Protein backbone atom coordinates (compact mmCIF):
# COMPACT_ATOMS: atom_id res chain seq x y z
CA UNK A 1 0.00 0.00 0.00
CA UNK A 2 2.09 3.02 1.38
CA UNK A 3 5.41 3.35 3.25
CA UNK A 4 5.81 5.26 6.92
CA UNK A 5 8.15 8.24 6.57
CA UNK A 6 11.89 8.94 8.18
CA UNK A 7 10.82 12.03 9.88
CA UNK A 8 14.00 12.58 11.31
CA UNK A 9 15.74 11.59 8.18
CA UNK A 10 13.96 14.10 6.21
CA UNK A 11 13.89 16.46 8.47
CA UNK A 12 17.73 16.48 8.88
CA UNK A 13 18.10 16.67 5.39
CA UNK A 14 16.07 19.63 5.01
CA UNK A 15 17.77 21.05 7.92
CA UNK A 16 21.03 21.23 5.96
CA UNK A 17 19.31 21.85 2.43
CA UNK A 18 17.69 25.02 4.34
CA UNK A 19 21.26 26.10 5.88
CA UNK A 20 22.49 25.94 2.66
CA UNK A 21 19.94 28.49 0.98
CA UNK A 22 20.28 30.73 3.79
CA UNK A 23 23.74 31.17 3.14
CA UNK A 24 23.60 31.62 -0.70
CA UNK A 25 20.87 34.04 0.46
CA UNK A 26 22.71 35.88 2.47
CA UNK A 27 25.82 36.04 0.50
CA UNK A 28 23.47 37.31 -2.41
CA UNK A 29 21.88 39.92 0.08
CA UNK A 30 25.25 41.16 0.95
CA UNK A 31 26.83 41.65 -2.73
CA UNK A 32 23.37 43.08 -4.09
CA UNK A 33 23.44 46.23 -1.14
CA UNK A 34 24.61 49.25 -0.91
CA UNK A 35 26.82 51.18 2.14
CA UNK A 36 29.93 49.67 4.49
CA UNK A 37 29.92 45.93 3.74
CA UNK A 38 32.55 43.11 4.64
CA UNK A 39 32.65 40.09 4.88
CA UNK A 40 31.60 39.62 8.61
CA UNK A 41 28.07 41.13 7.95
CA UNK A 42 26.84 38.11 6.14
CA UNK A 43 24.84 37.25 9.44
CA UNK A 44 24.71 40.52 10.97
CA UNK A 45 22.53 42.63 8.47
CA UNK A 46 21.60 39.38 7.55
CA UNK A 47 17.55 40.57 7.59
CA UNK A 48 17.13 37.06 9.30
CA UNK A 49 17.47 35.04 6.33
CA UNK A 50 18.51 32.00 7.76
CA UNK A 51 15.86 31.89 10.13
CA UNK A 52 13.19 31.78 7.44
CA UNK A 53 14.78 29.37 4.90
CA UNK A 54 15.79 26.85 8.05
CA UNK A 55 12.57 27.15 10.41
CA UNK A 56 10.44 26.65 6.54
CA UNK A 57 12.51 23.82 6.23
CA UNK A 58 12.30 22.04 9.47
CA UNK A 59 8.52 22.66 10.02
CA UNK A 60 7.08 21.83 6.67
CA UNK A 61 8.97 18.76 6.36
CA UNK A 62 8.22 17.33 9.84
CA UNK A 63 4.59 18.73 9.78
CA UNK A 64 3.93 16.97 6.48
CA UNK A 65 5.94 13.47 7.51
CA UNK A 66 3.62 13.28 10.84
CA UNK A 67 0.55 14.10 9.57
CA UNK A 68 1.44 11.40 6.63
CA UNK A 69 2.44 8.70 9.04
CA UNK A 70 -0.23 9.41 11.59
CA UNK A 71 -2.98 9.23 8.97
CA UNK A 72 -1.48 6.04 7.11
CA UNK A 73 -2.21 7.85 3.56
CA UNK A 74 -0.63 10.47 1.19
CA UNK A 75 -2.94 12.70 -0.29
CA UNK A 76 -3.45 16.78 -0.26
CA UNK A 77 -4.17 16.92 3.30
CA UNK A 78 -0.81 16.73 4.68
CA UNK A 79 -0.12 19.69 2.83
CA UNK A 80 -2.54 21.76 3.83
CA UNK A 81 -1.58 20.70 7.46
CA UNK A 82 2.61 21.42 6.38
CA UNK A 83 1.95 24.22 5.24
CA UNK A 84 0.05 25.76 7.82
CA UNK A 85 3.12 25.07 9.73
CA UNK A 86 4.86 26.95 7.47
CA UNK A 87 2.97 29.96 7.94
CA UNK A 88 3.13 29.43 11.49
CA UNK A 89 6.80 29.98 11.61
CA UNK A 90 6.76 32.98 8.76
CA UNK A 91 3.86 34.60 10.91
CA UNK A 92 5.65 34.43 13.65
CA UNK A 93 8.50 36.98 12.08
CA UNK A 94 5.85 39.68 12.65
CA UNK A 95 4.74 39.65 16.49
CA UNK A 96 0.95 40.26 16.33
CA UNK A 97 -1.79 37.38 17.10
CA UNK A 98 -3.94 37.98 14.23
CA UNK A 99 -1.10 38.26 11.65
CA UNK A 100 0.27 34.99 12.57
CA UNK A 101 -3.69 33.61 12.37
CA UNK A 102 -3.65 34.76 8.94
CA UNK A 103 -0.33 33.55 7.53
CA UNK A 104 -1.39 30.09 9.39
CA UNK A 105 -4.77 30.13 7.63
CA UNK A 106 -4.15 31.46 4.20
CA UNK A 107 -0.48 29.65 3.62
CA UNK A 108 -2.48 26.22 5.03
CA UNK A 109 -5.23 27.00 2.37
CA UNK A 110 -2.98 27.47 -0.57
CA UNK A 111 -0.58 24.49 0.12
CA UNK A 112 -3.31 22.44 0.36
CA UNK A 113 -4.96 23.33 -2.72
CA UNK A 114 -0.91 22.72 -4.18
CA UNK A 115 -1.20 19.62 -2.63
CA UNK A 116 -4.60 18.44 -3.79
CA UNK A 117 -4.07 19.05 -7.66
CA UNK A 118 -1.10 16.20 -7.50
CA UNK A 119 1.07 18.95 -5.30
CA UNK A 120 3.50 19.29 -8.74
CA UNK A 121 4.60 21.89 -10.51
CA UNK A 122 4.94 19.80 -13.89
CA UNK A 123 2.72 17.45 -15.51
CA UNK A 124 1.48 13.98 -14.37
CA UNK A 125 2.30 11.50 -17.41
CA UNK A 126 -0.22 8.87 -17.50
CA UNK A 127 -2.94 10.86 -15.77
CA UNK A 128 -3.10 13.58 -18.25
CA UNK A 129 -6.11 13.57 -20.86
CA UNK A 130 -3.18 12.87 -23.78
CA UNK A 131 -2.00 9.75 -22.41
CA UNK A 132 -5.03 8.44 -20.98
CA UNK A 133 -7.99 5.95 -22.47
CA UNK A 134 -11.18 8.45 -23.61
CA UNK A 135 -13.92 8.84 -25.50
CA UNK A 136 -17.20 6.30 -24.89
CA UNK A 137 -15.91 2.32 -24.06
CA UNK A 138 -15.97 0.59 -26.84
CA UNK A 139 -17.80 -2.32 -25.47
CA UNK A 140 -19.14 -2.76 -21.92
CA UNK A 141 -16.21 -2.38 -18.66
CA UNK A 142 -15.19 -0.80 -16.00
CA UNK A 143 -15.30 2.99 -17.01
CA UNK A 144 -12.48 4.97 -15.58
CA UNK A 145 -11.85 8.32 -14.97
CA UNK A 146 -11.62 10.61 -18.18
CA UNK A 147 -14.54 8.04 -19.99
CA UNK A 148 -17.79 8.38 -21.31
CA UNK A 149 -20.64 6.40 -21.37
CA UNK A 150 -24.41 5.82 -21.97
CA UNK A 151 -25.95 3.99 -18.96
CA UNK A 152 -24.02 3.42 -15.83
CA UNK A 153 -24.48 0.55 -13.81
CA UNK A 154 -27.49 0.77 -11.11
CA UNK A 155 -25.39 -1.10 -8.31
CA UNK A 156 -22.68 1.39 -8.73
CA UNK A 157 -25.22 4.21 -8.11
CA UNK A 158 -26.90 2.55 -4.91
CA UNK A 159 -22.98 1.64 -3.55
CA UNK A 160 -21.83 5.53 -4.11
CA UNK A 161 -24.83 7.46 -3.45
CA UNK A 162 -26.41 5.52 -1.10
CA UNK A 163 -29.90 3.78 -0.52
CA UNK A 164 -31.57 6.54 0.85
CA UNK A 165 -33.01 9.83 -0.64
CA UNK A 166 -34.88 9.21 -3.68
CA UNK A 167 -32.52 6.54 -4.49
CA UNK A 168 -33.17 2.68 -4.49
CA UNK A 169 -31.82 -0.34 -5.57
CA UNK A 170 -35.06 -1.24 -7.83
CA UNK A 171 -37.02 1.35 -8.96
CA UNK A 172 -40.44 2.19 -7.72
CA UNK A 173 -42.82 1.80 -9.95
CA UNK A 174 -41.51 -2.56 -10.37
CA UNK A 175 -41.13 -2.13 -6.83
CA UNK A 176 -45.20 -2.00 -7.07
CA UNK A 177 -46.51 -4.12 -9.49
CA UNK A 178 -49.53 -6.10 -9.35
CA UNK A 179 -48.42 -9.68 -9.31
CA UNK B 1 62.00 14.08 -22.99
CA UNK B 2 59.43 14.01 -20.39
CA UNK B 3 60.00 17.59 -19.85
CA UNK B 4 57.70 18.34 -23.22
CA UNK B 5 54.84 16.44 -21.35
CA UNK B 6 53.34 18.82 -19.05
CA UNK B 7 53.20 21.70 -21.74
CA UNK B 8 49.31 22.24 -21.50
CA UNK B 9 48.47 21.58 -17.85
CA UNK B 10 50.81 24.78 -18.11
CA UNK B 11 49.33 26.46 -20.37
CA UNK B 12 46.07 26.14 -18.12
CA UNK B 13 47.93 26.83 -15.03
CA UNK B 14 49.16 30.12 -16.86
CA UNK B 15 45.95 31.41 -18.66
CA UNK B 16 44.17 31.15 -15.01
CA UNK B 17 47.25 33.21 -13.70
CA UNK B 18 46.49 36.03 -16.78
CA UNK B 19 42.87 36.36 -15.54
CA UNK B 20 43.54 37.39 -12.19
CA UNK B 21 45.67 39.92 -13.77
CA UNK B 22 42.91 41.41 -15.66
CA UNK B 23 40.20 41.44 -13.54
CA UNK B 24 43.09 43.32 -10.95
CA UNK B 25 44.55 46.04 -12.42
CA UNK B 26 44.95 49.93 -11.52
CA UNK B 27 46.07 50.96 -15.11
CA UNK B 28 43.11 49.99 -17.64
CA UNK B 29 44.83 49.66 -20.65
CA UNK B 30 47.72 47.58 -18.49
CA UNK B 31 44.47 44.87 -18.09
CA UNK B 32 43.58 45.12 -21.99
CA UNK B 33 47.57 44.55 -22.63
CA UNK B 34 46.99 41.07 -19.86
CA UNK B 35 44.42 40.63 -22.18
CA UNK B 36 46.61 40.49 -25.07
CA UNK B 37 48.56 38.16 -23.60
CA UNK B 38 45.73 35.74 -22.98
CA UNK B 39 45.28 35.72 -26.34
CA UNK B 40 48.84 34.59 -26.86
CA UNK B 41 48.49 32.04 -24.06
CA UNK B 42 45.20 30.76 -26.29
CA UNK B 43 46.76 30.55 -29.22
CA UNK B 44 50.04 28.65 -27.78
CA UNK B 45 46.97 25.99 -26.47
CA UNK B 46 46.06 25.88 -30.15
CA UNK B 47 49.18 25.16 -31.68
CA UNK B 48 49.22 22.64 -28.61
CA UNK B 49 46.88 20.37 -29.10
CA UNK B 50 47.22 20.54 -33.12
CA UNK B 51 45.56 22.98 -34.49
CA UNK B 52 48.74 25.60 -36.02
CA UNK B 53 46.21 27.23 -38.68
CA UNK B 54 43.75 28.67 -35.94
CA UNK B 55 46.96 30.38 -33.88
CA UNK B 56 47.38 32.63 -36.27
CA UNK B 57 44.30 32.98 -37.18
CA UNK B 58 43.36 34.28 -33.17
CA UNK B 59 46.82 36.57 -33.23
CA UNK B 60 45.76 38.12 -36.60
CA UNK B 61 42.26 38.81 -35.84
CA UNK B 62 41.77 39.42 -31.79
CA UNK B 63 45.28 40.41 -31.26
CA UNK B 64 45.25 42.18 -34.34
CA UNK B 65 42.25 44.09 -35.23
CA UNK B 66 39.78 43.69 -32.12
CA UNK B 67 42.55 44.56 -29.19
CA UNK B 68 44.02 47.54 -31.89
CA UNK B 69 40.27 48.83 -31.49
CA UNK B 70 40.20 48.40 -28.03
CA UNK B 71 43.51 50.22 -26.79
CA UNK B 72 42.60 52.57 -29.58
CA UNK B 73 39.49 53.41 -27.91
CA UNK B 74 40.82 53.73 -23.93
CA UNK B 75 43.50 56.36 -25.81
CA UNK B 76 41.09 58.86 -26.64
CA UNK B 77 38.58 58.59 -24.28
CA UNK B 78 37.76 59.63 -20.77
CA UNK B 79 37.32 56.27 -18.32
CA UNK B 80 37.20 56.61 -14.66
CA UNK B 81 38.53 53.60 -12.38
CA UNK B 82 38.91 52.59 -9.25
CA UNK B 83 41.54 50.16 -7.60
CA UNK B 84 40.84 46.65 -6.24
CA UNK B 85 40.43 48.50 -2.44
CA UNK B 86 39.64 45.59 0.22
CA UNK B 87 36.38 47.41 1.54
CA UNK B 88 34.43 47.42 -1.85
CA UNK B 89 34.84 43.63 -2.48
CA UNK B 90 35.37 41.68 0.45
CA UNK B 91 31.28 41.99 0.65
CA UNK B 92 31.54 39.95 -2.80
C1 LIG C 1 -3.51 36.89 -4.81
C2 LIG C 1 -3.99 35.80 -3.86
C3 LIG C 1 -5.34 36.20 -3.29
C4 LIG C 1 -5.97 35.04 -2.53
C5 LIG C 1 -5.92 35.32 -1.03
C6 LIG C 1 -6.90 36.43 -0.67
C7 LIG C 1 -6.17 37.42 0.23
C8 LIG C 1 -6.23 36.95 1.68
C9 LIG C 1 -6.13 38.15 2.63
C10 LIG C 1 -4.78 38.83 2.50
C11 LIG C 1 -4.58 39.84 3.63
O1 LIG C 1 -5.47 40.09 4.35
O2 LIG C 1 -3.34 40.46 3.80
C12 LIG C 1 -3.34 41.60 4.61
C13 LIG C 1 -1.90 42.01 4.93
C14 LIG C 1 -1.83 43.53 5.02
O3 LIG C 1 -0.58 44.02 5.43
P1 LIG C 1 -0.42 45.11 6.66
O4 LIG C 1 -0.56 46.51 6.14
O5 LIG C 1 0.95 44.92 7.26
O6 LIG C 1 -1.53 44.90 7.84
C15 LIG C 1 -2.72 45.65 7.80
C16 LIG C 1 -3.83 44.62 7.93
O7 LIG C 1 -5.07 45.22 8.16
C17 LIG C 1 -3.41 43.72 9.08
O8 LIG C 1 -3.96 44.11 10.31
P2 LIG C 1 -5.31 43.31 10.83
O9 LIG C 1 -5.36 43.30 12.33
O10 LIG C 1 -6.52 44.04 10.31
O11 LIG C 1 -5.36 41.78 10.21
C18 LIG C 1 -4.55 40.72 10.64
C19 LIG C 1 -4.38 39.83 9.41
C20 LIG C 1 -5.76 39.60 8.82
O12 LIG C 1 -5.71 38.86 7.64
C21 LIG C 1 -6.73 37.90 7.57
O13 LIG C 1 -7.45 37.86 6.63
C22 LIG C 1 -6.87 36.90 8.71
C23 LIG C 1 -8.30 36.70 9.18
C24 LIG C 1 -8.93 35.54 8.42
C25 LIG C 1 -9.75 34.70 9.39
C26 LIG C 1 -10.95 34.14 8.63
C27 LIG C 1 -11.36 32.81 9.24
C28 LIG C 1 -12.59 32.27 8.50
C29 LIG C 1 -12.25 32.00 7.04
O14 LIG C 1 -3.64 40.52 8.46
C30 LIG C 1 -2.46 39.89 8.08
O15 LIG C 1 -1.44 40.18 8.60
C31 LIG C 1 -2.51 38.83 6.99
C32 LIG C 1 -1.12 38.25 6.75
C33 LIG C 1 -1.31 36.94 6.00
C34 LIG C 1 -1.12 37.17 4.51
C35 LIG C 1 -1.49 35.86 3.81
C36 LIG C 1 -0.83 35.76 2.45
C37 LIG C 1 -0.98 34.32 1.98
C38 LIG C 1 -0.08 34.07 0.78
C39 LIG C 1 -0.94 33.92 -0.47
C40 LIG C 1 -0.18 33.04 -1.46
C41 LIG C 1 -0.57 33.43 -2.89
O16 LIG C 1 -1.07 41.57 3.91
C42 LIG C 1 0.26 41.35 4.25
O17 LIG C 1 0.59 41.26 5.39
C43 LIG C 1 1.30 41.24 3.16
C44 LIG C 1 2.43 40.33 3.62
C45 LIG C 1 3.44 40.24 2.48
C46 LIG C 1 2.84 39.45 1.33
C47 LIG C 1 3.07 37.96 1.58
C48 LIG C 1 3.09 37.21 0.25
C49 LIG C 1 4.16 36.13 0.34
C50 LIG C 1 3.62 34.79 -0.14
C51 LIG C 1 4.61 33.70 0.25
C52 LIG C 1 4.16 32.36 -0.31
C53 LIG C 1 3.12 31.74 0.61
C54 LIG C 1 2.85 30.29 0.23
C55 LIG C 1 2.26 30.22 -1.17
C56 LIG C 1 1.87 28.78 -1.49
C57 LIG C 1 3.14 27.98 -1.76
C58 LIG C 1 2.82 26.71 -2.54
C59 LIG C 1 2.28 27.11 -3.90
C1 LIG D 1 -12.48 24.00 -10.53
C2 LIG D 1 -12.10 24.23 -9.06
C3 LIG D 1 -10.59 23.93 -8.89
C4 LIG D 1 -10.34 22.40 -9.00
C5 LIG D 1 -8.82 22.11 -9.17
C6 LIG D 1 -8.68 20.78 -9.98
C7 LIG D 1 -7.64 19.84 -9.32
C8 LIG D 1 -8.42 18.55 -8.93
C9 LIG D 1 -7.59 17.27 -9.25
C10 LIG D 1 -8.09 15.79 -9.46
C11 LIG D 1 -7.19 15.05 -10.51
C12 LIG D 1 -7.25 15.76 -11.92
C13 LIG D 1 -8.71 15.94 -12.46
C14 LIG D 1 -8.95 17.47 -12.71
C15 LIG D 1 -9.68 17.71 -14.06
C16 LIG D 1 -10.51 19.03 -13.93
C17 LIG D 1 -9.57 20.22 -13.58
C18 LIG D 1 -10.44 21.48 -13.28
C19 LIG D 1 -9.64 22.80 -13.50
C20 LIG D 1 -8.16 22.63 -13.07
C21 LIG D 1 -7.53 23.94 -12.55
C22 LIG D 1 -5.72 15.11 -9.94
O1 LIG D 1 -5.69 14.18 -8.85
C23 LIG D 1 -4.69 14.35 -8.03
O2 LIG D 1 -5.19 14.16 -6.58
C24 LIG D 1 -4.09 14.35 -5.62
C25 LIG D 1 -4.64 14.21 -4.21
O3 LIG D 1 -6.02 14.51 -4.23
C26 LIG D 1 -3.00 13.37 -5.78
O4 LIG D 1 -1.89 13.93 -4.92
C27 LIG D 1 -0.79 13.08 -4.90
O5 LIG D 1 -1.11 11.74 -4.35
C28 LIG D 1 -0.01 10.73 -4.49
C29 LIG D 1 -0.50 9.62 -5.39
O6 LIG D 1 0.60 8.91 -5.91
C30 LIG D 1 1.30 11.31 -5.05
O7 LIG D 1 2.37 10.37 -4.93
C31 LIG D 1 1.61 12.60 -4.34
O8 LIG D 1 2.76 13.23 -5.00
C32 LIG D 1 0.50 13.61 -4.25
O9 LIG D 1 0.24 13.91 -2.87
C33 LIG D 1 -2.60 13.10 -7.20
O10 LIG D 1 -2.23 11.68 -7.38
C34 LIG D 1 -3.63 13.25 -8.27
O11 LIG D 1 -2.94 13.50 -9.49
C35 LIG D 1 -7.60 13.51 -10.58
O12 LIG D 1 -6.64 12.77 -11.36
C36 LIG D 1 -6.47 11.43 -11.01
O13 LIG D 1 -7.72 10.86 -10.53
C37 LIG D 1 -7.61 9.40 -10.33
C38 LIG D 1 -8.85 8.94 -9.62
O14 LIG D 1 -8.47 8.25 -8.45
C39 LIG D 1 -7.45 8.73 -11.70
O15 LIG D 1 -7.27 7.27 -11.59
C40 LIG D 1 -8.24 6.58 -12.32
O16 LIG D 1 -9.07 5.76 -11.40
C41 LIG D 1 -8.54 4.44 -10.98
C42 LIG D 1 -9.60 3.41 -11.26
O17 LIG D 1 -10.85 3.92 -10.83
C43 LIG D 1 -7.20 3.98 -11.61
O18 LIG D 1 -6.15 4.32 -10.69
C44 LIG D 1 -6.85 4.57 -12.94
O19 LIG D 1 -6.92 3.50 -13.95
C45 LIG D 1 -7.65 5.72 -13.44
O20 LIG D 1 -6.84 6.55 -14.29
C46 LIG D 1 -6.30 9.27 -12.44
O21 LIG D 1 -6.61 9.15 -13.87
C47 LIG D 1 -5.87 10.70 -12.22
O22 LIG D 1 -6.18 11.43 -13.41
C1 LIG E 1 23.97 23.28 -0.69
C2 LIG E 1 22.75 22.71 -1.41
C3 LIG E 1 21.51 22.96 -0.55
C4 LIG E 1 21.09 24.42 -0.68
C5 LIG E 1 20.53 24.64 -2.07
C6 LIG E 1 19.28 25.52 -2.02
C7 LIG E 1 19.40 26.58 -3.11
C8 LIG E 1 18.33 27.65 -2.96
C9 LIG E 1 18.88 28.96 -3.51
C10 LIG E 1 17.87 30.07 -3.25
C11 LIG E 1 18.59 31.32 -2.79
C12 LIG E 1 17.58 32.44 -2.63
C13 LIG E 1 17.58 33.28 -3.90
C14 LIG E 1 18.08 34.68 -3.56
O1 LIG E 1 19.19 34.82 -3.20
O2 LIG E 1 17.22 35.79 -3.68
C15 LIG E 1 17.82 37.02 -3.39
C16 LIG E 1 17.61 37.99 -4.55
C17 LIG E 1 17.44 39.40 -4.01
O3 LIG E 1 16.72 39.37 -2.81
P1 LIG E 1 17.12 40.42 -1.62
O4 LIG E 1 17.74 41.66 -2.21
O5 LIG E 1 18.11 39.77 -0.69
O6 LIG E 1 15.78 40.85 -0.77
C18 LIG E 1 15.09 41.99 -1.19
C19 LIG E 1 13.58 41.80 -1.03
N1 LIG E 1 12.88 42.77 -1.84
O7 LIG E 1 16.44 37.62 -5.22
C20 LIG E 1 16.56 37.49 -6.61
O8 LIG E 1 16.20 38.37 -7.31
C21 LIG E 1 17.11 36.21 -7.24
C22 LIG E 1 16.07 35.65 -8.21
C23 LIG E 1 15.36 34.47 -7.57
C24 LIG E 1 16.32 33.28 -7.49
C25 LIG E 1 15.97 32.29 -8.59
C26 LIG E 1 14.91 31.32 -8.07
C27 LIG E 1 13.92 31.01 -9.18
C28 LIG E 1 12.74 30.25 -8.58
C29 LIG E 1 11.65 31.22 -8.16
C30 LIG E 1 10.66 30.51 -7.25
C31 LIG E 1 9.26 30.62 -7.82
C32 LIG E 1 8.37 29.65 -7.06
C33 LIG E 1 7.09 29.40 -7.85
C34 LIG E 1 6.10 28.66 -6.96
C1 LIG F 1 -14.71 34.37 -6.14
C2 LIG F 1 -13.50 33.67 -5.54
C3 LIG F 1 -13.66 32.16 -5.68
C4 LIG F 1 -12.67 31.46 -4.75
C5 LIG F 1 -13.02 29.97 -4.70
C6 LIG F 1 -12.14 29.26 -3.68
C7 LIG F 1 -10.77 29.02 -4.30
C8 LIG F 1 -9.92 28.13 -3.40
C9 LIG F 1 -9.64 28.83 -2.07
C10 LIG F 1 -8.71 27.99 -1.20
C11 LIG F 1 -9.31 26.60 -1.00
C12 LIG F 1 -8.34 25.73 -0.21
C13 LIG F 1 -8.79 24.28 -0.34
C14 LIG F 1 -8.19 23.44 0.79
C15 LIG F 1 -8.41 21.98 0.45
C16 LIG F 1 -7.07 21.29 0.67
C17 LIG F 1 -7.13 19.81 0.32
O1 LIG F 1 -6.13 19.20 0.38
O2 LIG F 1 -8.32 19.19 -0.06
C18 LIG F 1 -8.19 17.80 -0.19
C19 LIG F 1 -9.55 17.14 -0.35
C20 LIG F 1 -9.36 15.64 -0.52
O3 LIG F 1 -9.08 15.29 -1.84
P1 LIG F 1 -8.38 13.81 -2.04
O4 LIG F 1 -6.90 13.99 -1.79
O5 LIG F 1 -8.62 13.33 -3.45
O6 LIG F 1 -8.98 12.71 -0.97
C21 LIG F 1 -10.25 12.15 -1.17
C22 LIG F 1 -10.95 11.95 0.18
N1 LIG F 1 -12.39 12.00 0.01
O7 LIG F 1 -10.24 17.66 -1.44
C23 LIG F 1 -11.57 17.95 -1.14
O8 LIG F 1 -12.25 17.15 -0.58
C24 LIG F 1 -12.16 19.30 -1.53
C25 LIG F 1 -11.83 20.32 -0.45
C26 LIG F 1 -12.09 21.72 -0.99
C27 LIG F 1 -13.57 22.07 -0.82
C28 LIG F 1 -13.88 23.36 -1.56
C29 LIG F 1 -12.98 24.49 -1.07
C30 LIG F 1 -13.63 25.83 -1.39
C31 LIG F 1 -13.81 25.96 -2.90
Amino acid sequence: HFHPYNTLGLATQSAMVGLGAGVVAAAARNSLATGPRNILTTFSKSGGVVTIFTGASIAYVFTYCSAANLRERKDGWNHMWAGAATGAVLGARTKLVPAFIGWTVLCGAACGLFGWTGARFNADRKASLEQSPKGFVQEDAHQTFWEVVHRRPLSLTVEQLGEGRGINAVPIATATEAP
Amino acid sequence: MYLTYYFIEITIFLAILCTIFIISAKNPMVSILYMIALFVIAAMYLYLIGLGIFSLLYIMIYIGAIAVLFLFIITLLDINSTELSVKSNIRD
